[PDB]
RNA sequence: CCAUGAUAAGGAUUAUAAAUUGAAAGUGUUAAUAUCAUAAUCAAAAUUUAUUAUUUAUAUUAAAUAUGUAUGUGUAGAUAAAAUAAGA
C-alpha cells in the first residue's frame, strides 16, 4: 500500500485526489496476500512469528 | 434541589421579544375600537309489601367476598346448582405473584366473577334447553344478585356483574350480613 | 464587521447566530442598514467564535 | 446431494487414499480402542464409555484411544411425520455443531485424543471405520429411543459380524478385505440413577412420579471420581500424533484432512433460505447458553453461587408455589443435560456439595430435595418412555384407555400455523411461544401451557405440538418431551400426580402481575393487570387508551367467544397467512416462513415423501 | 478566521460510534492522520499498548504539527510569484527606498502621497513590464506586451 | 470479563419497513447533497421521472400528520425501585419497547390507501410532468 | 459514506430527548431540509419538529407554572397528551430522515456503515471491512472484496 | 366560515404550460397564498369567483423578453430546458429548481444586454461594426465577480438565448471537470498535449444532441475520409455524425476516438468564417492557469528491472512535479488557437470566472467532514485578474440591489409555497414577507447565493416574535369581541 | 514504631412588587488513615508483582530503553456521579 500510494502520487496523472477523493483499504486488510477472497484471513496468519502484523 | 438557572436574570428567564410590535398593536386597537364605535352609532341611527316477588325464570347469584378469597355461585329457582363455585384458589389467583394482601382484591373479584359468568352462560343455556325451554336469539336472563362479605372484592364482583348487561339483567340487588 | 471581517464570515453564515446580532435593531425599532458597527475581540482569541454564547 | 457425495467419498468399495486413516508407525499402535460419541453424551468428565475404554487400553498396554462421531444426517433435514415440520431446526443445529466442536477441542487439545467427525448413516460409517482402524474394543452408550435404538442395534450387530459397507446399493460385506474379533461394549449412562441399581425393576415398576421419587429416596447414585481417575490416566496412554490437527488446521487456513472429517454447515445439512428462519422479535430474556462442557460446569457453579437455589423453592416455604418465568435465577441446565455435555451425576454431586457447605442454613435441604426430585422426574420420564416403547409416539398417546373424553383430533394447517407462530389471543401462551422460538428454551409452565393449548384447547393433534417443541427446544429429549406432551394433553392420565391445569389458570397463577407477558410483548405494557390475559375484552375506548389495537397488533384469539360472527367482520378479523401477507413475502423466492410443512417448503434434501405431506403442500398452494 | 478544528479531542471513556459521537481515532478526523495514533482493537492495558498514543501532550503536538503543515501548504498554494534580486537601480520609485525588514517596523505603504496605501511587502509585479530588466540580452519578443482594456471606451458594459 | 454469545438488543430487523428498525446512525454531508443535486439534474434532463414518482409515493405514504392521542395514552415509564440505580434494566426495557414499537405498527400515523390525504397528488399523472395531458 | 465502521443503535426517544445539540441542531436540520428540497418533496414533519423545538427551547429557561393550581385530573392528562403528540411527530420526522437518507444513499451509490440496510439493493444490511469476519446478526461469512453493491462505471 | 367557503369554492385555472401545471393542492398553500373573490365577466355578467392573490411568473421566450422585463422574474418550460441545456446548468444554478418547483430566472440589465448581443450575433455579417464597437475589438466578453453572484446563471441565460435563435453554441457548464478532472491522458495525435477523456466525451455527446439541427447541415471541410470505423457503422459526413462517431464507442477505444474527434472538431470550427459560433465556458479562470494535474515522473517513461539499484525514488518519496498548464489541453489549445489567431470575426467567447475556491484566511485546520459546505470546492487559493489573464472584455457583476433581491426572494418564497415546498399549513409559524425580506437581506448582504442559503436556513430562526405577538393580539381581540357580544 | 492532627462522607435558608444587570456554595460528627510532641533492635534501591475512571478498522516505531496480546451480535450482577454555560 505505501509504495502503491507513493507511485500514484509521483505519477501525478491522478493529481491531488489520492488523499482527498481516493479511498484505500485499511492497514491489516491491505496487507493480505494476493488471493484471499475471505475476510477471515488476517486471523489465519501465523501467530508464533513476532512480526507486528507482517506475516 | 437548587435552582438550575439561578445565575440567569429574571428578565432573561424568559426574555420578552417583539417590543416594537406593542405600539403598533395599541394603535391598531385604538383604530378598531374607533371604527366599532362608528358602526355602532351607524346602527343606532339606522311476604308482601316491599319484599320482592320472585319469578321461576330468575337465577339467584351469590357473591361472597372474604378477607383473602372470593366466591361466585349460581342457583336456579328450583334450587339446583347451575355451575360449581368459582374461587380465587380455584382460578389460581391466590397462588402468588401478588402477595397475600392482594388476595380478595377488587380486580381479583372482578375477574373471578367475569370468568364464572362467562362459563355460566353456556351452562345456563344447556340447563334451560334440557327441559325444552329455549333461551331465544336475544339472551336476556334475569338474575337476583346477593352480595355478602363487605370486602374489596365485592366492588369488583358487582362491577363484573354490571358488565355484560346485554346478556344478564339484574332484577334485585340484596345484601346479606 | 467583526475583527476586520464581515459578520457573515465571522459567524460562518449561520442565521441562528447572526439573528442575535440583528435583534437589537429590531427591538429598538430601527434599521440595521443605517449604522456601521465594528466588533473588537478582547477575550480569548479563537479561530472560530461561531457559537451561541459568543453570539 | 451432500449426503450422496459423502457416501460416494467415504462408503466406497475402494476407499481412496485421501479418505483413508493413516497407519501408525509403531507396530504396537496399529491396533487401538475406539469410542463412539453421540447426541446423548458429548462430555469427557463423566463418560462411562470413555472410562471403560481407558481401562481396557491400560489393561491391554499402550493401546491408543480413538474417538468417532457420525452425525445423523436424517435428523437435521428430514421433515416431521405430521405437519411437515423441521427436525433439528437451524437454531438447534447450530448449538449441536458448536457442542460437537467444543467436544472435539476438548479431546484433541486437552486429552490429545483425535476425534473423527463423519456425516451420513451412523450404522454404515461406524462399522466400516472399525474395520479400517482395526479397533479391538468399541465402547459406546446405549441408545434406547426409536431411530436411535435400532441404529445402535445395527451398529453393534455389524461390529460383532465384522461387516464392511458400500453405499451405491445398501450392501454389506465380510471383513476378509479391508482395502482380531472386535467386541462392542454398550454402557448405560443416560439416567441419573444407573440401571441395575433401581430398587424396583422397570418391568414391575408402578407407573407413578411420586412412587419413583420414593424409590430414588432409597436408591444410590454412582460417584464420578472413579471415572475421573480413568479419564486422567488416559493421558499417560500413547497417542497417534499423525491423526491430530495441525496449527494451520486449527487456525482454519486449510480444511481438515479428508480422512479426519469436515464439520457440516446449515446448507450442507439441507437448510435452505435462512432469511425465512430469522425471527425478528424482542428477546426479553438476558441469559444465554454457551455451548460446551467447561461452560456448562461454569454455569452450574454460577447458578449455585448467585443464589439460584431459590428458583426450586422459595426460602422457608416447604410447599411449591408459582414460578417466576421472567427471572434469570433459574437453572437453564436442561440443554446441557439433554445433550450429554453435563452429566446428571456431576450435577448431583455439585448440588450435594453446595448443600453440605451451606447446611448451616435451615432450608437448603428442602431445595436440594426439590432439585433431586426434578432430576428423578427426568429419569422417571425416561423409564416411562422405555415402558411405553413405540406406543409413546402413536395417536391418542400410548394408553387409549384414558382417552374416552378425547375428540377425533381435528387438524387444521392454518390453526397450527398460528399456534406455532404465536399468533393467538392468550398473552401467556404468546410470550411462552415467543421465548421458545427465539431463545430455543422456555420454562416448564410455558411448555405445559403451549402443549395443552394446542392439544386440548384447540382440538388439534398432539403430535403436531410435540414435533414443533422438538423442532424449537434446544433441550429436546425424545422421552421426556413426548411423555410430558402426552401427560399434559390428557392422554396419559396417571393418578397421584400433577394436575393438568388450564392455560388461563397458569396465566393467573404464574403470571398474575403480568411481568413476563409485558416483557416478552412490550406492546401490551399499558394494559392493567386486571385486563391482561384477556385483552380482547377491552372496548374501543379502553384499547385506544392503552395503545393496543386488536387486529392491527396482537390479533383476536383463535377461539372466539360465543357469537362473534355477527358483531365482527373481515375488517376486524385480520388474516395472517393469505396470498398478500408478509409470511408469503419471504425466502427470497416466496414460499413462507416457519411453520406447517416448512421442511417441504424450504428443505433441499427430502427423503421418502408422504401422501399427507403432498396433499398438505397442494392445499397450501391452493390457499 | 477558520472553521476546522485544531485541538485533539480529550481522552475519556471509550467513544462508541453513534449519533453525535465518533471513535476518538476514527479515520475521518484530521483527514486521515488519526491512523498514526490509532491503537486498533481492544487493548489490555497491563501489557498491550503504546504509551505515546495515550499521552495527551504528544498527540496534541502531533495534531499541531499536522495543522502547521496544512497551513504551510495552503499558504504556499497562494504563491503565484517568485522573489528575484534586482540591483536596486532598475526598480521603480516605489521600491527605491529603505524597506524595513519583516517584523521590525509598522506595516509600510507604497507611496501614500500617490493615494496608494497597500502593503509594500505584498506587492507583486508582473513580468510584462519587467522583461526589459530581467532579460536584457535575450531581447526579441518574449512575453508579448500585456493588452490593457481601455476604461474610457463605449463598450457593452457601459450600456452603449 | 465474561464472554457471552447472547444476541444483544442491538440486533437489526431487516424485514420490517424499508429502513431497519433501531437504525444505524447516518452522516449526511454536503458532498452527498451536491451529488444528489447533480444526479437530479441529470435525471430531469434525461426525462426519467420514475424515481421522482417513487420518492413522491414514499413521502405521501410516510409523511402524514399523526393523530391526537386520547387522554391516558402515554408511553410506559420505568418504576422507581429502591435497589439503587437499575440503569441497565431501564436501558433494556426502553430498547425492548422501542424495538417492539416498529414503524409499521405505528397506529398514530395514517398510512394506507383507505385514508385520504388532502395535501399531496395521488398519482404521477397529476404532477406537472403531464402538463400536456391536462389542456383545454 | 466516509463513515464505514461498526455502529451502535439508540432508541428514538433518546435522540428526541437530546434537544438543540444533535436532534435540533440548526445546521443538521438545514441539511435535512436541503435533502428534502433537492428531492422536491414537502418538509412538513421537519417544519413541525422545528417549530416544536423552537417553542421548547425558547421557554426551557422559564420555571414551570405551579402544579398545585393545575388540576391533576385534567391538566396533567392534557399535558401528557400534548407531550406524547409532540413526541410522535418527532418520531415521524426521525423515521422520515432515516428513510430518505437510505434512499439517497442507494441513488448516489453511497456505501453505508456496517449492518446498515438500504432497501432495494441490500435488504439485509450491508457490511464491509468489519472487525468480525462473519456478518453480524446473520452469521454469513464475508469475502475480502466485501460487496460490489452498484455497477462499476462512474 | 368565509375562508372555508373560499377554499371549497376555489377552482384551479386552466393549465397552459409546465409552469401553470406545477401547483400544490388547495389545502397545502391555503394559508401561505391567500385567496380573494374577484368578479369576472365570463358571459358579460361579473360572476364572483375565488382566485389566488399570487401566480407563478410568466413563461416568456427570449424573443418575448424586452426592456420592460428587466428586474423581473420569468419562467422556462421543462421541455425547453431539456432541449436547450443537454449539458446541464451551472455549478449551483440548478439548486433552486427541483422537479416540482418551476424553473425561473431573473432578467437583469446584463442579461438584457447579452440578449441583445446574441440577437445581433444572430446576423453578425450585417452588425459586424456595432458588435466590434460593443466588444472594443475583443473576441467576446468575460464575466467576473465575487462568489455567489449571478455569474453561472447569466451564462445559462446566454446559452438559452443562443440556443433559442438556432446558433451553434459550445457550452462548458463546469470548467472544473476539464482542469480538475478525474484523470488526465496524453493526446494520441497531438505531441506534447493532454486532454480529459471523461469531460471531452460528455462534451462531444451533449454538443451533438444540442446542435443536431445545425451540425447535420454543417459540411466537413478539414477532415480525413479514412477515419477508423467499425463494421456496419456509416462514415461521418456531418459534424453531428463526427461527434456521434467520437463519443459513441466501446471502451477503451472511445478514449482515442475522443482525442481525435476533439482535434478535428476544433479544426472544423476554426475553418468556418460565415456562421456565427458562440462559445460559453463557465469558469474560464481555470483554463487561464495550470490544471491540478502534474507531469509524470520521468522514471515511469524508461522502465526498471528492480527498485534496489536503479537510481530512482518514485517508490520511496512522493514529490510534486510542475503542474500541467491548461494551455496544453487539446480542448483549450483549440480555443486559444481560435482566440489568438486573427481572421475569426464569427466566433464569440462569452465566458465567466468561478470563485468557488476553498476558504483560507491565515490558518487552515482540518475541516469537519460531517459539516463542510466546501467538500467539492476547488483547492486553488489563487488570485485572478481578468484584465491581465484574459483576451476578452471584462464585465464586472456585483451582488443584487434592492429591486432584484426583492423580486428574487418573492419568487422563491411564493413559488415554493405554491409548489408545495414551503411552510404550507405551517405558514403562520414564520413571519410575513416584509420581515423575511428585511432579515434575509441582513443575513445575506444581497448576495444571491446567500439569499438562497438563508431562505433555506429560515427554518431554524429562533428570535422572530412577530407571529407570536400577533397570535396573542388576535386572541386578545377575539376575547374582547366575545365579551362585547355577550354584554 | 511518633498518636496525634488533618482529611474522607457530608447536609442548613431569607431575598413582595417595581427598578437594577442585578442582590447571592455552606459545616458537625461518625469513620478510616497517617510521614507530627510523646514507649531500643531495625523498608526504600538488587524493584515481577498483580495497586477503579484506556487509543476499535482510508494511510500506523526518527533521537534519553519506552510494551505481542482480550476481534467475537457490545450481551450480567452490583457500584459511583450530577440538577453548576448550558439547553429533565
Ligand atoms: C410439553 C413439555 C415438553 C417438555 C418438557 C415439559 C413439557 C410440559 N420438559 C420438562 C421441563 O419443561 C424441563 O425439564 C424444564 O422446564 C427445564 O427448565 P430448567 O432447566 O430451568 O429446569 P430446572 O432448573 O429445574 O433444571 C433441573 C433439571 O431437572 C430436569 N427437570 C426439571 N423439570 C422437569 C420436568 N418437569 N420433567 C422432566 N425433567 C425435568 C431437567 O433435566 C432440568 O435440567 C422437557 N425437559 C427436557 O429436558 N427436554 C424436553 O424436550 C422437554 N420437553
Ligand atoms: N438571474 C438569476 N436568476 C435566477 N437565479 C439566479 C440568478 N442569478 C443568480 N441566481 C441564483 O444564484 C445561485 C448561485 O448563482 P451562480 O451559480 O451564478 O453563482 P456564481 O457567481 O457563478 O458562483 P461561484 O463563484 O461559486 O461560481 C443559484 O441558486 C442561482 O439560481
Ligand atoms: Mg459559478
Amino acid at each position: 500500500h505505501r509504495p502503491v500510494k507513493r507511485l500514484f502520487c509521483n505519477i501525478g496523472l491522478m493529481g491531488p485526489q489520492i488523499t482527498t477523493k481516493a479511498r484505500w483499504k485499511p492497514y491489516r486488510f491491505a496487507t493480505n496476500p494476493a488471493g484471499t477472497s475471505k475476510a477471515e484471513r488476517m486471523y489465519q496468519r501465523d501467530k508464533t512469528v513476532y512480526t507486528h502484523g507482517h506475516n | 434541589f437548587p435552582d438550575k438557572y439561578r445565575r440567569v436574570p429574571m428578565l432573561l428567564k424568559p426574555q420578552q421579544g417583539g417590543q416594537q410590535y406593542f405600539n403598533h398593536f395599541l394603535i391598531r386597537s385604538t383604530n378598531d375600537r374607533l371604527t366599532q364605535q362608528d358602526v355602532d352609532n351607524a346602527s343606532g341611527q339606522a311476604m308482601w309489601g316491599e319484599m320482592p316477588r320472585y319469578t321461576s325464570d330468575m337465577v339467584f347469584l351469590y357473591l361472597v367476598s372474604r378477607r383473602r378469597n372470593t366466591y361466585a355461585v349460581a342457583y336456579t329457582y328450583e334450587g339446583k346448582r347451575i355451575l360449581n363455585t368459582y374461587t380465587a384458589g380455584n382460578r389460581g389467583l391466590k397462588g402468588g405473584d401478588r402477595g397475600f394482601r392482594s388476595e380478595g382484591s377488587t380486580d381479583n373479584g372482578h375477574q373471578v366473577t367475569s370468568m364464572y359468568l362467562n362459563d355460566l352462560l353456556p351452562k345456563l343455556r344447556e340447563m334451560r334447553a334440557s327441559e325444552g325451554r329455549p333461551m331465544g336469539r336475544g339472551e336476556k336472563v334475569e338474575l337476583v344478585v346477593r352480595v355478602m362479605g363487605f370486602y374489596n372484592g365485592r366492588q369488583g364482583a358487582v362491577r363484573a356483574v354490571q358488565d355484560r348487561a346485554n346478556e344478564f339483567h339484574v332484577r334485585y340487588f340484596e345484601d346479606i350480613t | 464587521t467583526v475583527m476586520g471581517k464581515p459578520l457573515s464570515l465571522v459567524l460562518d453564515n449561520k442565521a441562528w447566530l447572526m439573528e442575535m446580532v440583528l435583534m437589537p435593531f429590531d427591538e429598538a425599532n430601527l434599521d440595521y442598514r443605517d449604522f456601521d458597527a465594528h466588533i473588537v475581540s478582547e477575550g480569548h482569541a479563537m479561530p472560530s467564535i461561531a457559537n451561541e454564547i459568543a453570539a | 446431494n451432500y449426503l450422496s457425495e459423502q457416501d460416494a467419498l467415504y462408503l466406497s468399495p475402494t476407499t481412496p487414499e485421501e479418505a483413508r486413516v493413516p497407519s501408525a508407525l509403531c507396530p504396537q499402535l496399529s491396533a487401538c480402542v475406539m469410542v463412539v460419541f453421540a447426541a446423548n453424551d458429548m462430555r469427557v468428565h463423566d463418560n462411562y464409555a470413555l472410562a471403560l475404554a481407558a481401562t481396557r487400553a491400560e489393561a491391554a498396554g499402550g493401546l491408543p484411544v480413538i474417538a468417532v462421531t457420525v452425525v445423523d444426517y436424517r435428523m437435521f433435514a428430514q421433515p416431521s411425520a405430521v405437519g411437515g415440520f423441521f427436525r433439528q431446526s437451524p437454531m438447534r443445529a447450530r448449538f449441536f455443531l458448536e457442542t460437537l466442536a467444543a467436544l472435539r477441542y476438548k479431546l484433541e487439545r486437552e486429552l490429545r485424543i483425535p476425534l473423527l467427525v463423519r456425516c451420513g448413516r451412523p450404522e454404515d460409517h461406524i462399522p466400516r471405520l472399525v474395520v479400517e482402524c482395526g479397533a479391538i474394543d468399541v465402547f459406546l452408550t446405549t441408545q434406547y429411543a426409536p431411530h436411535e435404538k435400532e441404529v445402535h442395534n445395527d451398529i453393534v450387530e455389524a461390529i460383532n459380524q465384522r461387516r464392511w459397507v458400500s453405499r451405491d446399493p445398501t450392501a454389506g460385506y465380510k471383513a476378509i478385505e479391508h482395502d482380531a474379533a472386535p467386541v462392542a461394549h454398550s454402557v448405560w449412562q443416560t439416567t441419573l440413577v444407573h440401571i441395575d441399581d433401581l430398587p424396583v425393576p422397570v418391568a414391575s415398576m408402578v407407573e407413578g412420579e411420586r412412587w419413583y421419587h420414593d424409590d430414588v429416596t432409597t436408591a444410590n447414585i454412582r460417584p464420578t471420581a472413579a471415572f475421573d481417575r480413568c479419564i486422567n490416566r488416559l493421558s499417560d496412554l500413547p497417542a497417534r500424533g499423525d491423526l491430530l490437527p495441525t496449527t494451520g488446521e486449527l487456525s482454519g487456513l486449510e480444511p481438515p484432512p479428508l480422512y479426519r472429517g469436515r464439520a457440516p454447515t446449515l446448507v450442507e445439512l439441507g437448510y435452505g433460505s435462512p432469511e425465512a428462519f430469522i425471527e425478528e422479535e424482542v428477546i426479553a430474556t438476558q441469559s444465554s447458553h454457551p455451548p460446551g462442557e467447561d461452560a456448562a460446569i461454569e454455569r452450574v457453579l454460577d447458578w449455585l453461587m448467585d443464589g439460584g437455589m431459590t428458583s426450586m423453592l422459595r426460602y422457608g416455604r416447604d410447599r411449591r408455589t408459582n414460578t417466576k418465568m421472567y427471572s434469570q435465577r433459574l437453572s437453564r441446565l436442561s440443554p446441557y443435560l439433554s445433550c450429554g455435555a453435563l452429566s446428571p451425576r456431576r450435577f448431583y454431586e455439585e448440588l450435594r456439595r453446595f448443600t453440605s457447605e451451606h447446611l448451616r442454613d435451615n432450608f437448603v435441604q428442602q431445595q436440594y430435595r426439590e432439585a433431586l426430585l426434578r432430576l428423578s422426574r427426568r429419569d422417571y420420564w425416561h423409564w416411562m418412555g422405555l415402558r411405553y416403547g413405540p406406543l409413546l409416539f402413536y395417536e391418542y398417546g400410548p394408553r387409549p384407555e384414558h382417552t374416552d373424553d378425547i375428540a377425533d383430533w381435528r387438524h387444521d394447517p392454518k390453526i397450527v400455523q398460528k399456534w406455532c407462530a404465536g399468533l393467538t389471543g392468550i398473552p401467556f401462551a404468546d410470550a411462552a411461544m415467543r421465548e421458545l422460538t427465539l431463545t430455543g428454551f422456555v420454562a416448564d409452565e410455558g411448555r405445559q401451557g403451549l402443549i395443552w393449548l394446542l392439544s386440548r384447547g384447540y382440538g388439534q393433534d398432539w403430535r403436531l405440538g410435540a414435533e414443533w417443541l422438538e423442532r424449537c427446544s434446544i433441550d429436546y429429549d425424545p422421552f421426556v418431551c413426548y411423555g410430558n406432551c402426552a401427560y399434559y394433553s390428557e392422554l396419559v392420565r396417571d393418578d397421584f400426580g400433577e394436575t393438568v391445569r388450564n392455560i388461563h389458570w397458569l396465566a393467573h397463577h404464574h403470571d398474575q402481575t403480568g411481568i413476563y407477558v409485558k416483557k416478552w410483548l412490550p406492546q401490551l405494557s399499558k394494559i392493567p393487570p386486571v385486563y391482561i390475559h384477556r385483552p380482547h375484552v377491552l372496548t374501543e375506548r379502553m384499547q385506544a387508551m392503552h395503545g393496543v389495537q386488536l387486529g392491527k397488533n396482537y390479533p383476536y384469539p383463535l377461539k372466539l367467544w360465543d357469537g362473534a360472527q355477527y358483531t365482527l367482520s373481515s375488517e376486524h378479523l385480520t388474516t395472517y397467512f393469505s396470498e398478500g401477507s408478509q409470511w408469503h413475502r419471504k425466502a427470497k423466492n416466496g414460499a413462507g416462513g416457519s411453520g406447517y410443512a416448512e421442511a417441504l417448503r424450504h428443505g433441499t434434501v427430502i427423503l421418502e415423501p408422504h401422501q399427507l405431506q403432498s396433499s398438505a403442500f397442494g392445499e397450501l398452494e391452493h390457499g | 478566521v477558520s472553521t476546522g478544528e485544531f485541538d485533539h479531542p480529550p481522552f475519556q471513556f471509550r467513544q462508541r460510534h453513534t449519533f453525535n459521537t465518533t471513535p476518538l481515532h476514527d479515520a475521518n478526523r484530521f483527514g486521515g492522520r488519526t491512523a498514526y495514533l490509532r491503537e486498533i482493537g481492544p487493548v489490555n492495558i497491563k501489557k498491550q499498548g503504546r504509551r505515546f498514543k495515550k499521552d495527551p501532550r504528544t498527540v496534541q503536538f502531533n495534531v499541531d504539527v499536522w495543522c502547521a503543515q496544512q497551513t504551510l501548504r495552503k499558504r504556499w498554494k497562494q504563491r503565484d510569484w517568485e522573489v528575484i534580486e534586482i540591483p536596486f537601480r532598475l526598480v521603480p520609485r516605489e521600491q527605491q527606498r529603505v524597506i524595513p525588514e519583516l517584523y521590525t517596523d509598522i506595516p509600510q505603504m507604497t507611496d501614500p502621497a500617490r493615494n496608494d496605501f497597500s502593503n509594500i511587502r505584498n506587492k507583486v509585479y508582473d513580468r510584462e513590464e519587467l522583461q526589459g530588466v530581467l532579460f536584457p540580452a535575450a531581447g526579441a519578443m518574449l512575453y508579448p506586451p500585456l493588452q490593457r482594456v481601455d476604461k474610457q471606451a463605449m463598450t457593452l458594459d457601459k450600456y452603449l | 470479563n465474561k464472554m457471552r454469545s447472547k444476541p444483544s438488543d442491538n440486533v437489526a430487523w431487516y424485514d420490517k419497513g424499508p429502513v431497519e428498525w433501531l437504525p444505524r446512525p447516518v452522516r449526511l454531508t454536503y458532498d452527498h447533497l451536491d451529488q444528489l443535486q447533480q444526479w437530479t439534474m441529470r435525471a430531469t434532463l434525461d426525462g426519467r421521472t420514475e424515481e421522482f414518482n417513487r420518492i413522491r409515493d414514499l413521502h405521501r405514504e410516510w409523511s402524514q400528520h399523526p393523530l391526537m392521542p386520547v387522554l391516558g395514552d402515554v408511553e410506559p415509564k420505568f418504576p422507581l425501585n429502591l435497589f439503587k440505580q437499575n440503569h441497565r434494566a431501564k436501558k433494556r426495557f426502553l430498547v425492548r419497547w422501542h424495538k417492539a414499537n416498529t414503524p409499521a405498527n405505528w397506529l398514530w400515523m395514517p398510512r394506507g390507501p383507505t385514508v385520504v390525504t388532502p395535501l399531496h397528488r395521488t398519482n404521477p399523472t397529476q404532477y406537472p410532468e403531464n402538463w400536456k395531458q391536462m389542456v383545454q | 459514506n466516509t463513515f464505514l465502521t461498526s455502529s451502535v443503535a439508540t432508541p428514538p426517544i433518546s435522540v428526541i430527548r437530546t434537544g438543540p445539540k444533535w436532534w435540533a441542531h440548526p445546521e443538521r436540520m438545514v441539511r435535512q431540509k436541503l435533502m428534502y428540497f433537492t428531492l422536491g418533496v414537502d418538509q412538513l414533519p421537519l417544519r413541525r419538529t422545528a417549530v416544536i423545538q423552537r417553542d421548547l427551547q425558547r421557554f426551557h429557561m422559564c420555571k414551570p407554572p405551579p402544579r398545585v393550581g393545575d388540576s391533576t385530573g385534567y391538566k396533567r392528562s392534557r399535558a401528557a397528551q400534548l407531550n406524547t403528540w409532540y413526541r410522535r411527530i418527532q418520531y415521524q420526522e426521525y423515521h422520515m430522515q432515516h428513510l430518505f437518507t437510505r434512499h439517497v444513499w442507494g441513488l448516489l451509490r453511497v456505501y453505508p456503515g456496517n449492518t446498515t440496510k438500504i432497501q432495494g439493493k441490500a435488504d439485509d444490511g450491508y457490511v464491509g471491512y468489519d472487525s468480525v469476519p462473519f456478518h453480524r446478526y446473520n452469521r454469513a461469512p464475508l469475502p475480502f472484496p466485501a460487496r460490489e453493491l452498484y455497477e462499476r462505471r462512474k | 366560515t368565509l375562508k372555508k367557503s373560499l377554499a371549497a369554492m376555489y377552482m384551479r385555472p386552466p393549465v397552459t404550460c409546465y409552469t401553470d401545471a406545477c401547483e400544490a393542492p388547495v389545502a397545502m398553500w391555503d394559508g401561505a397564498i391567500p385567496l380573494k373573490e374577484t368578479r369576472k365577466l365570463k358571459n358579460g355578467v361579473p360572476v364572483r369567483t375565488v382566485s389566488r392573490t399570487y401566480s407563478h411568473p410568466p413563461q416568456l421566450t427570449p424573443t418575448q423578453l424586452s426592456f420592460n422585463d428587466i428586474n423581473s422574474m420569468y419562467c422556462v418550460g421543462n421541455d425547453e430546458l431539456i432541449q436547450f441545456f443537454p449539458e446541464g446548468l451551472g455549478g449551483r444554478v440548478f439548486q433552486t429548481m427541483p422537479p416540482g418547483h418551476p424553473r425561473g430566472f431573473l432578467y437583469r440589465k446584463e442579461t438584457h444586454l447579452l440578449n441583445l448581443f446574441v440577437d445581433k450575433v444572430q446576423h453578425w455579417h450585417t452588425k459586424r461594426s456595432v458588435l466590434s464597437s460593443l466588444t472594443n475589438g475583443r473576441t467576446g466578453f468575460i464575466v467576473d465577480g465575487p462568489t455567489g453572484c449571478g455569474k453561472s446563471a447569466l451564462m445559462c441565460q446566454v446559452v438559452h438565448f443562443a440556443r433559442s435563435r438556432n446558433i451553434v453554441t459550445l457550452y462548458v457548464p463546469d470548467a472544473k471537470v476539464w482542469t480538475h478532472g478525474e484523470w488526465c491522458w496524453p493526446s494520441t495525435i497531438l505531441p506534447g498535449f493532454f486532454d480529459a477523456p471523461d469531460a471531452a466525451r460528455s462534451f462531444l455527446k451533449y454538443f451533438a444532441v444540442a446542435n443536431r439541427a445545425t451540425l447535420t447541415s454543417w459540411k466537413l471541410r478539414c477532415t480525413p475520409k479514412d477515419l477508423p470505423t467499425e463494421q456496419g457503422e456509416r462514415q461521418p459526413q456531418n459534424l453531428y455524425e463526427l461527434c456521434e462517431w467520437g463519443h459513441r464507442a466501446v471502451a477503451p477505444a472511445s478514449i482515442d476516438r475522443q482525442s481525435v474527434c476533439v482535434k478535428f472538431l476544433m479544426d472544423e470550427l476554426s475553418e468556418e468564417k460565415k456562421l456565427p459560433v458562440v462559445i460559453v465556458v463557465d469558469g474560464w479562470n481555470l483554463f487561464s492557469h495550470e490544471t491540478h494535474f502534474r507531469y509524470p515522473h520521468p522514471d515511469f517513461l524508461r522502465g526498471l528491472a528492480s527498485f534496489n539499484e536503479s537510481s530512482t525514488d518514485i517508490d520511496l518519496y512522493p514529490q510534486e512535479l510542475p503542474r500541467i498548464p491548461a494551455s496544453r489541453l487539446s480542448f483549450v489549445r483549440g480555443l486559444n488557437k481560435m482566440i489568438l489567431s486573427g481572421d475569426d470575426p464569427n466566433k464569440f467567447f462569452i465566458t465567466c470566472t468561478t470563485r468557488d475556491f476553498k476558504p483560507f484566511d491565515g490558518i487552515s485546520g482540518f475541516p469537519n467532514v460531517e459539516t463542510d459546505r466546501f467538500a467539492n470546492s476547488l483547492d486553488e487559493y489563487a488570485p485572478y485578474d481578468p484584465e491581465k489573464d484574459s483576451h476578452f472584455h471584462p464585465i464586472q457583476i456585483g451582488n443584487f440591489d434592492e429591486y432584484e433581491y426583492r423580486s428574487f426572494l418573492r419568487f422563491l418564497i411564493n413559488s415554493g409555497e405554491l409548489a408545495g415546498l414551503g411552510w404550507g399549513p405551517l405558514w403562520h409559524a414564520s413571519s410575513d414577507f416584509e420581515r423575511k425580506l428585511y432579515k434575509i437581506g441582513f443575513l445575506s448582504g444581497r448576495n444571491p447565493q446567500g439569499v438562497v442559503d438563508h431562505y433555506h436556513q429560515e427554518l431554524v430562526w429562533r428570535y422572530d416574535y412577530q407571529r407570536t405577538r400577533q397570535k396573542q393580539y388576535l386572541l386578545k381581540r377575539r376575547m374582547e369581541g366575545m365579551s362585547r357580544g355577550a354584554s
